[PDB]
RNA sequence: GGCGACGUCGGCUACCCACCCGACCCGUCUUGAAACACGGACCAAGGAGUCUAACACGUGCGCGAGUCGGGGGCUCGCACGAAAGCCGCCGUGGCGCAAUGAAGGUGAAGGCCGGCGCGCUCGCCGGCCGAGGUGGGAUCCCGAGGCCUCUCCAGUCCGCCGAGGGGCACCACCGGCCCGUCUCGCCCGCCGCGCCGGGGAGGUGGAGCACGAGCGCACGUGUUAGGACCCGAAAGAUGGU
RNA sequence: GACCUGGGUAUAGGGGCGAAAGACUAAUCGAACCAUCUAGUAGCUGGUUCCCUCCGAAGUUUCCCUCAGGAUAGCUGGCG
RNA sequence: UUUAAAUGGGUAAGAAGCCCGGCUCGCUGGCGUGGAGCCGGGGUGGAAUGCGAGUGCCUAGUGGGCCACUUUUGGUAAGCAGAACUGGCGCUGCGGGAUGAACCGAACGCCGGGUUAAGGCGCCCGAUGCCGACGCUCAUCAGACCCCAGAAAAGGUGUU
RNA sequence: AACGAGAUUCCCACUGUCCCUACCUACUAUCCAGCGAAACCACAGCCAAGGGAACGGGCUUGGCGGAAUCAGCGGGGAAAG
RNA sequence: GCAGAAGGGCAAAAGCUCGCUUGAUCUUGAUUUUCAGUACGAAUACAGACCGUGAAAGCGGGGCCUCACGAUCCUUCUGA
RNA sequence: AAUAGGGAACGUGAGCUGGGUUUAGACCGUCGUGAGACAGGUUAGUUUUACCCUACUGAUGAUGUGUUGUUGCCAUGGUA
């Protein structure tokens, strides 16, 4: 929308917008990012706290498929099943838990987030933090581990 | 231009005043800052170890925090467009207590009690303060005598 | 002349919203009719709350509603918001509230609606109570968004914690100078 | 040139890229070509099978992918050995071959 | 209440003329321009803040812990149709839902009750539950009392209500949890008893947690990269006459 | 006469040729002309197109091969 | 430099305040000490005047300044160079200063009536065309109104 | 020595270089018939003094101010390039 | 007199002489000064070790105080 | 008689002149490793336009007098 633009309200006056004095040219302060350590010093810190030096190793040729590990914790755990299975898991038979495993859900790791329910679970997943798998053994459930 | 220095303009404020040198006298010491206690700072010249700095002196401020040797005091300074509150380390002998809430600590105390005797006697007292109204109209008397006729000296040199 | 002030005489809230949602519209209409003819402070939150963006109508999720609505007093009363309501995954069961929102969303009003409790709008809010007797009116965490934790002092300036615009996470960006002592200094 | 509270960025325009652009104006109209070519692709052949030979089982690799299983390139002669199907009979029976593939 | 006919009545403009008063020529840089500063004889038409990418915030819309088909695919051969429509075992993927460390890696729930071990500066079992506490806090709830054509008896209502209560968002503060490091320390575990794993208590570093708010689209402002609002060098290079 | 000239011929651009003046090399020479790279760059000039309403500045701080310029704070407006 | 102003600078002028009761501490340590913290209870009218505040985001222009009181530095001085405080000009017309950036009044939507400020009132030129008051002054270079635009030491039996 | 369209000083002769200008001729200029540009140009075109970006044509207060022109002229327009 | 340029400070002393010593060490933060309220540098108050001195309270983590100094990248040594 | 002192954009270059300084050639001295430098000396070196407006100088003429001629008068300006 050129309608609805500032030059078209801006149109007779005669700077345009950028001032009789200043009188806006091409590029004052150099182009990009110019004098990052001299003239523009004061913007990088106080904004841009780290950008200058080596901080790190070099890895060279990283693979994002060795380290891809996605992450559930325990309260987006019970969404991985049906509302169904635990509305049946615990109605007063008997100590039978369902599976809950992660990895076809998409996740490989299962960390802690309080509140799991008062329901036994046995949960399949990759890996395990300490935390998630005492909230599991405090619950009744156990904690079974797949390759 | 200006030499930005640390006790620059002190030539005379960190001085002691006059035959008020040597060594301190010990009240100095023994008086007890607890937290909240209004301080004003007047940095003196013997003890070098904790004078606080030449901006300080003559302001006043209040005590958060308390240790062995000096008192953390939280103080306005007037920057240029805004005033902060800055929290200074000064030792103990560069301060003393600012005697500027002690009247008003009186008159709190006697105002409290005083309030609950018109409780018991019945009356409207107004307590609060006034400022020093125009005068009364009084009766002046020259009993006695007449006037003293005062006129203007004659000019010499 | 009369002074030297330097005008802040136009103030500068919302006399009306800048949506033309002709539904928004009604409700302002019949709100701003209750908020000036039936003397009570309830309708002129609500209209006021009408009048207000996307941004300061944020969302307000199923297991706030229902934990501000677990408090003493609050046992026969109905939440309204003027926003939408989702629901969390993280709640487990639902008691049955009543609410009252602009716009519930399709899984929030079926858990609602499982329980028993009742939805309404702002129409059917009006016909049931004018005054607004009976009511708490909640709100959802404005300073909730991703936009606030990159608002504050600056984020290189002593403690700070202001979170830079950095185009990506990562070692090797904005992590060297100013943010560990060895290298250079750190604010 | 940088202002307030900002990103810094690095657009990848310091090349002469207006000669080197691509437009996808013709790409409905490739939509309808590589349509037309399947269409005259199945009726000009048999009834034979469109979209082609039969795929294997397998398998990704690489961790984040191994637990999918996708269609592959060929057969693998040991699994056209234990079949009973000859390696150059299996293409005419509308089998795809990969001979390199190890099971 | 009164006055007036075929040339008079009212009217004003980019009409003209006169008078009295006021009034230096515009644009432009500049502390300062009528300037003895510069550009401008006149008229006509053309003529200068664009578009793409990225980001930021504001606002509008749809869905919402998810969101998004953009790339493909399907639908008689249809002008408009290079459109629109659909897919979902086409959601691969992108961003969000989790942070932290150089890395190996690790990875965010507490309080009470009842008891016990030297209830030993430490803790243990079981229940109840469940995002802690303080100070403010719109709104709401309760509310003695108060307000009506004759008096004692009863009803809805509404306005006034000191006080009291549960307290939204949000701010300040205190506590808690997760990761990196530090100090001080004792205990537990066994696909195997070790230059092994795990735990503790205090302090600090983090773009964290503390019942999710994001995504897609559109518009506006801003900054940048591109010829980049328009025009402007003295140059440098390659190939030729 | 180390003379004057015609035509033919040779020398070509960081090269030519010069009894030397940085002279001449097609009205161009202290590095030709032609086309392109190329809309080369400019912290420096000049220009920058309709109306009304409302608000309304600054020439100061700190740093910069900084002093005709920027980054930064202040002053401003708009949205809430 | 003993002494030491005027102007100035800070703080305080209540409920976040005051009092009482109890309990945690691994700090402190003759001590039911000291100090912090936590819980509970009791009493709100606490200088004058004026006023609605609090809070966040985004953000342009600017980064040559100039003048006048008063205060001051260099300089013989300067419509000179450089500071302090406040007001102005720049960004601002209008009335007066004949004239004018900055002086004196006063700040401005478009008009009608009234009144004024600074400044004036022979005639240009609106208003003394008042029977204005009291004196001083004669110049062969009279004098005549902030900034502001012309004069000193010295001298006169010129007049008062 | 000889030679310099080389630089300089004096002397003789010679002369309008001069004292000090005058007169004559040709060609123009001038006027007419035909034919006919360009530079430049905010608007324009009389002064004094004042103030002003300190050196005005315009502004302020004064002096004053009659159409239309011709031949010249080099004070000015801080004239043009 | 206090090393030195000045000013402030100092008397059983901060000076002068003597006796032991290495706190001129190890480590985390906070704060002040310059200031944008960033950095270096300098400084202050602590806290935790390990020490020195003194009969002890204490004092000491350089110089009585105000000055005496230096990023990223790279090099080098040290540490588990 | 006297050879007083000064101003008018240090009056006066579309009035002249071009000796001086003050482009390019060249010589010498000093300075510089050098290219070159020198209010150090010397020598050679293009001085454009008026036809515009006003000022001035002359030349007609214009207004008024009914027309036209003759003879005059003096306001004012200059002035030896
Ligand atoms: O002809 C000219 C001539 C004269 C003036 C101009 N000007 N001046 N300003 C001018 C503005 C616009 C146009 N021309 C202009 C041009 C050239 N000559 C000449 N004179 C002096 C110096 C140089 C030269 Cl070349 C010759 C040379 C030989 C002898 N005869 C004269
Ligand atoms: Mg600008
Ligand atoms: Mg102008
Ligand atoms: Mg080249
Ligand atoms: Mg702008
Ligand atoms: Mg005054």
């Amino acid at each position: 929308p050129s309608r609805l633009r500032k030059t078209r309200k801006l149109r007779g006056h005669v700077s345009h917008g950028h001032g009789r004095i200043g009188k806006h040219r091409k590029h004052p302060g150099g182009r990009g990012n110019a004098g990052g350590l001299h003239h523009h010093r004061i913007n990088f810190d106080k904004y841009h706290p780290g950008y200058f030096g080596k901080v790190g190793m070099k890895h060279y040729h990283l693979k994002r498929n060795q380290s891809f590990c996605p992450t559930v914790n325990l309260d987006k755990l019970w969404t991985l099943v049906s509302e169904q299975t635990r509305v049946n898991a615990a109605k007063n038979k008997t100590g039978a838990a369902p599976i809950i495993d992660v990895v076809r859900s998409g996740y490989y790791k299962v960390l802690g987030k309080g509140k799991l329910p008062k329901q036994p679970v046995i949960v399949k997943a990759k890996f395990f933090s300490r935390r998630a798998e005492e909230k599991i053994k405090s619950v009744g459930g156990a904690c079974v581990l797949v390759a | 231009t200006n030499t930005k220095g640390k006790r620059r303009g002190t030539r005379y404020m960190f001085s002691r005043p006059f035959r008020k040198h040597g060594v301190v006298p010990l009240a100095t010491y023994m008086r007890i800052y607890k937290k909240g206690d209004i301080v004003d700072i007047k940095g003196m010249g013997t003890v070098q170890k904790g004078m606080p700095h030449k901006c300080y002196h003559g302001k006043t401020g209040r005590v958060y925090n308390v240790t062995q040797h000096a008192v953390g005091i939280v103080v306005n300074k007037q920057v240029k467009g805004k005033i902060l509150a800055k929290r200074i380390n000064v030792r103990i002998e560069h301060i003393k207590h600012s005697k500027s809430r002690d009247s008003f600590l009186k008159r709190v105390k006697e105002n409290d009690q005083k309030k609950k005797e018109a409780k018991e006697k019945g009356t409207w007292v107004q307590l609060k303060r006034q400022p020093a109204p125009p005068r009364e109209a009084h009766f002046v008397r020259t009993n006695g005598k007449e006037p003293e006729l005062l006129e203007p000296i004659p000019y010499e040199f | 002349g009369v002074d030297i002030r330097h005008n802040k005489d136009r103030k500068v809230r919302r006399k009306e919203p800048k949506s033309q949602d002709i539904y928004l519209r009604l409700l302002v209409k019949l709100y701003r009719f209750l908020a000036r003819r039936t003397n009570s402070t309830f309708n002129q939150v609500v209209l006021k709350r009408l009048f207000m963006s996307r941004t300061n109508r944020p969302p307000l999720s199923l297991s706030r509603m229902i934990r501000k609505m677990k408090l003493p007093g609050r046992e026969n009363k109905t939440a309204v918001v003027v926003g939408t309501i989702t629901d969390d995954v993280r709640v487990q069961e639902v008691p049955k509230l009543k609410v009252c929102a602009l716009r519930v969303t399709s899984r929030a009003r079926s858990r609602i609606l499982r329980a028993g409790g009742k939805i309404l709008t702002f129409d059917q809010l009006a016909l049931d109570s004018p005054k607004g007797c009976g009511t708490v009116l909640l709100s959802g965490p404005r300073k909730g968004r991703e936009v606030y934790r990159h608002f504050g002092k600056a984020p290189g300036t002593p403690h700070s914690h202001t979170k830079p615009y950095v185009r990506s996470k990562g070692r090797k960006f904005e992590r060297a100078r100013g943010r560990r002592a060895s290298r250079g200094y750190k604010n | 040139a940088p202002s307030r509270n900002g990103m810094v960025l690095k657009p990848h325009f310091h090349k002469d890229w207006q000669r080197r652009v691509a437009t996808w104006f013709n790409q409905p109209a490739r939509k309808i070509r590589r349509r037309k070519a399947r269409q005259a692709k199945a009726r000009r052949i048999a009834p034979r099978p469109a979209s082609g030979p039969i795929r294997p089982i397998v398998r990704c690799p690489t961790v984040r992918y191994h637990t999918k299983v996708r269609a592959g390139r060929g057969f693998s002669l040991e699994e056209l050995r234990v079949a009973g199907i000859h390696k150059k009979v299996a293409r005419t029976i509308g089998i795809s071959v990969d001979p390199r593939r190890r099971n």
